[PDB]
């Protein structure tokens, strides 16, 4: 069960100045990047193209080229628009895909933001705004509600492209998607009272269970850390646990992982 | 405005004398623009990579920094992250333990 | 959807001030200035996007915008040259692709108004040898001595204008070509059935609308100050 | 430039058809629009087209797009007089009032009327208040025969100028000739290649 998100971010620095940079994620693995700096889209993987040709490729990257021009001009001319009202600096973010299910079921989004507020996205045939987002926004919606030929290609992008394009995206990184890598743990203490952690690195998937433990009894003062990522695309998660100075003997810190294979890894202190 | 989050840690069970690798994580930050510097004794180090930067549901962004470090008795590595939203430059040093 | 502008024709000095003025009652938000010169297409100038903006175009230099309303937008030649002797058209529309243009406007920058001058209008009549020849009747107006080139000449019956039977020459001609700011001739012809022109309750006028000086240019020479002004001739029918 | 129009002008009789090609590199490529400017007049919109691979018709005009090549015809079946005309290709780079229109410099056509029953003459019209001025009115001439300025400088004469009586279908071509300075009506023409059976009264 796979969310496929393009994210798109956006500064508009003032009249003259901006950049455009996306990155693209299945799941938590990265298939695309989009640097201002660069004409194409780079895989990042070697199987980023899915099952489409090379053609079917080159048409799709034209189109993104055309849209990161055009974007560009569209938000510059906006600002002119609404002026005084609205002003630089600018961030406009983006996120859209598609959230693919069992079967032939799909959902596809487009979310849009302005200065880190989500205030816009596409439904059905058109642009509208969502709750909360101001008034003046109204005549933007409009304007890009006016034009047909962006409606129809992003409605198709939106219903048929994606969800085409991610299910072999899924069968041709069905191996990367699947791998499994062994956490590695290990123990240290900080500032009578301790503080424990345990720290647990190297591992995927994502889901993975860590907790503080005497014996056959999980101490339920353990506070689970974020997940934190490492280069080469495998998490970082650290427990930490409260205590008595000199308590700290029998404590061992158990570690599940779906690598493992039923032989948890367990350290004591 | 938002300050950002910094968390430094180690690829690697860090041991004295042993090649590995240091991670600087940079989250819920806005605006994007950002310079996250690693330190080595204060020095910057020379050829610090960085992942292409991101944001999460929320919309705020992220970053991940790293290096390679070999860790001794004696050296102290740290983070140092300027942005619009702080007055001054934060530092994190990375705990060891 | 309608658009008008204002003046049509416009005769200006180098340093003068000219302002072109636009109208629009559709209430479209947006309007555009453009200007036509052989061999381009036309050029966007200044646009605006609703009262109290303008934004620059693709040519904005030597000339300012300017939108007081939503009716209207005019753009501003502060210090007018030659090189702005164009014709300049004006457009409106809401927020789809569609931009309706006004009429056009003809601007003529000299370097001096000394040499301006109204035409004389004469009205020559049906020749008899013609009428038996042909049962056709073809009158001809001729205006003459005048400058700058910036005359439109039309014909009237009895108070209305007519165009069917109606040729003008697509150029004036020069008076004196060896000359610098040599005067204009100008001829057309409106030809009508012998019927028609044999019948005496009918009035036949031509007539030449002239561009020119306007009440505020100063005038330092002996003659009349030639102002934009109507000079026509007239004749009734005869059997 | 970015939109190209081919070819620059043409010379058509009466009745013939006509195409009108334009080429152009504007991206995107929204919308394309054909004008009808004729000479010192608006912009008249003849037909736009949108699609992919378009077609259009509007009476006499028929168009085709190719957004692939980047290519427009204007085709016009059965010309008239009046279809003497500047002839404008205009692209648009978007679908609403964010777009920037792409105009292209045009192609002037002029079409030569069919004149079906011709009776060359030189008449000599009198002013209606000065009665003792006049003017030299050389009419009814086919197509094939050019009026050339006078020899004599200070005589003048114009060019032919063609007019329609709506009414009775009915075209006629003419040009004038004057002078104060000697001057008469069958010597007028003299500089020019004028018909034999042509009509000097008196
Ligand atoms: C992660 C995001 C990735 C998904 C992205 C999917 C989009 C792909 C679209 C492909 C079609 C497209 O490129 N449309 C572009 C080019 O379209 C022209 O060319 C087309 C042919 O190529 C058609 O002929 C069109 O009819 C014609 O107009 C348009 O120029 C389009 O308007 C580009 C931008 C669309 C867009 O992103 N809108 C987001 C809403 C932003 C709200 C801004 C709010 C605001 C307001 C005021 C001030 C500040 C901020
Ligand atoms: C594309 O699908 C939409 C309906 O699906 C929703 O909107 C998509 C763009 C995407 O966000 C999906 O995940 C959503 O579930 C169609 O929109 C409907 O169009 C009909 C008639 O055209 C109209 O009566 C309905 O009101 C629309 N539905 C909604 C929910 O607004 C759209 O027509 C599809 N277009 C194509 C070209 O396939
Ligand atoms: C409408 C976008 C979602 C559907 C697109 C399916 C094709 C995915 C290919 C990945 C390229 C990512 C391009 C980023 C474009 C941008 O946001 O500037
Ligand atoms: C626009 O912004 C950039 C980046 O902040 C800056 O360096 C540049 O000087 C600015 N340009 C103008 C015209 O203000
Ligand atoms: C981003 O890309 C565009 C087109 O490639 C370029 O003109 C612009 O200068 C770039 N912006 C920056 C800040 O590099
Ligand atoms: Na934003
Ligand atoms: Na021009
Ligand atoms: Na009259
Ligand atoms: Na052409
Ligand atoms: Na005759």
């Amino acid at each position: 069960n796979y969310t496929f998100r393009c994210l798109q971010m956006s500064s508009f620095a003032n009249r003259s100045w901006s950049r455009t940079d996306s990155v693209v994620w299945l799941g938590d693995l990265q298939t695309h990047r989009w640097s201002n700096d660069s004409a194409t889209i780079s895989f990042t993987k070697p199987w980023s193209q899915g099952k489409l040709s090379n053609q079917q490729w080159e048409k799709l990257q034209h189109m993104f080229q055309v849209y990161r021009v055009s974007f560009t001009r569209d938000i510059q001319e906006l600002v002119k628009m609404m002026s005084p009202k609205e002003d630089y600096p600018i961030e406009i973010q983006l996120s859209a895909g598609c959230e693919m299910y069992p079967g032939n079921a799909s959902e596809s989004f487009l979310h849009v933001a302005f200065q880190g507020k989500y205030v816009v996205r596409f439904w059905g045939t058109s642009w509208q705004t969502v709750p909360g987002a101001p008034s003046w926004l109204d005549l933007p919606i409009k304007v890009l509600n006016a034009d047909q030929g962006t409606s129809a290609t992003v409605q198709m992008l939106l219903n048929d492209t994606c969800p085409l394009f991610v299910r072999g995206l899924l069968e041709a990184g069905k191996s990367d998607l699947e791998k499994q890598e062994k956490p590695v743990a290990w123990l240290s203490s900080v500032p009578g009272h301790r503080q424990l952690v345990c720290h647990v690195s190297g591992f995927y998937p994502k889901p993975v269970w860590v907790m503080w433990m005497r014996g056959d009894q999980e101490q339920q003062g353990t506070h689970r850390g974020d997940f934190l990522p490492n280069a080469d695309e495998t998490w970082y998660l650290q427990a930490t646990l409260d205590v008595e100075a000199g308590e700290e003997a029998g404590l061992a810190c158990r570690v599940k992982h779906s690598s493992l294979g039923g032989q948890d890894i367990i350290l004591y202190w | 405005q938002k300050t950002p989050q910094i968390q430094v840690y180690s690829r690697h069970p860090p041991e004295n004398g042993k090649p590995n690798i240091l991670n600087c994580y940079v989250t819920q930050f806005h605006p994007p623009h950002i310079e996250i510097q690693m330190l080595k004794n204060g020095k910057k180090i020379p050829k610090v990579e960085m992942s292409d930067m991101s944001f999460s549901k929320d919309w705020s962004f992220y970053i991940l920094a790293h290096t390679e470090f070999t860790p001794t008795e004696t050296d102290t590595y740290a983070c140092r992250v300027k942005h619009a939203s702080m007055a001054e430059p934060k530092t994190v040093y990375w705990d060891r333990d | 959807a309608a658009v008008t502008q204002s003046p049509r024709n416009k005769v200006a000095v180098t340093g003068g001030k000219v302002t072109l003025s636009c109208n629009q009652t559709n209430n479209h938000n947006n309007m555009y200035w453009y200007r036509q010169d052989t061999g381009h297409g036309l050029r966007l100038i200044h646009y605006s996007y609703g009262a109290g903006s303008t934004e620059k175009g693709d040519i904005p230099d030597g000339y300012k915008a300017s939108r007081p309303s939503q009716e209207n937008f005019s753009l501003i030649l502060e210090l007018a040259t030659p090189s702005q002797t164009s014709v300049y058209f004006c457009a409106s529309g809401d927020e789809g692709y569609t931009q309706y243009f006004g009429p056009g406007t003809r601007l003529l920058v000299l370097e001096d108004l000394r040499n301006v001058t109204p035409p004389k209008v004469s009205l020559f009549e049906p020749s008899k040898a013609e009428i038996s020849h042909t049962q056709k009747a073809t009158l001809v107006c001729l205006a003459t001595g005048f400058y700058p080139d910036h005359v439109e000449l039309s014909w009237w019956v009895n108070g209305k204008e007519v165009h069917s039977g109606v040729c003008t020459d697509p150029q004036p001609l020069k008076e004196q070509p060896a000359l610098n700011d040599s005067r204009y001739s100008l001829s057309s012809r409106l030809r009508v059935s012998a019927t028609f022109w044999q019948n005496p309750r009918n009035h036949f006028r031509c007539q030449v609308q002239f561009y020119g000086l306007s009440e505020n240019d100063e005038w330092t020479q002996d003659r009349a100050k030639p102002v934009t002004q109507i000079v026509s001739a007239e004749a009734w029918g005869r059997a | 430039t970015q939109v190209e129009q081919s070819p620059q002008s043409l010379v058509v009789r009466q009745g013939e058809n006509c195409v009108l090609q334009c080429n152009y590199s504007v991206t995107p490529d929204n919308h394309l629009r054909w004008f009808k400017q004729d000479t010192g007049k608006g912009l008249v919109s003849l037909t736009v087209l949108v699609d992919q691979k378009d077609k259009t018709s509007n009476g006499r005009y028929s168009a085709t797009l190719d957004k692939d090549a980047k290519h427009s015809t204007l085709h016009i079946t059965a010309t008239l007089l009046d279809d003497t005309a500047t002839y404008i290709c205009v692209v648009g780079d978007r679908g609403s009032a964010l777009g920037r229109l792409h105009f292209g410099a045009g192609t002037q056509l002029i079409v030569i009327p069919d004149i079906q029953n011709p009776d060359p003459a030189v008449y000599q019209l009198r002013d209606s208040k000065s009665s003792d001025k006049s003017v030299c009115l050389f009419t009814d001439f086919d197509s094939q025969t050019n009026v050339s300025q006078s020899k004599d400088s200070d005589v003048y004469i114009t060019d032919k100028c063609v007019l329609d009586m709506r009414s009775m279908d009915f075209k006629s071509n003419s040009a004038v000739a004057w002078s104060n300075k000697d001057f008469a009506c069958a010597n007028a023409f003299n500089n020019s290649i004028i018909p034999e059976d042509t009509f000097f009264p008196s």
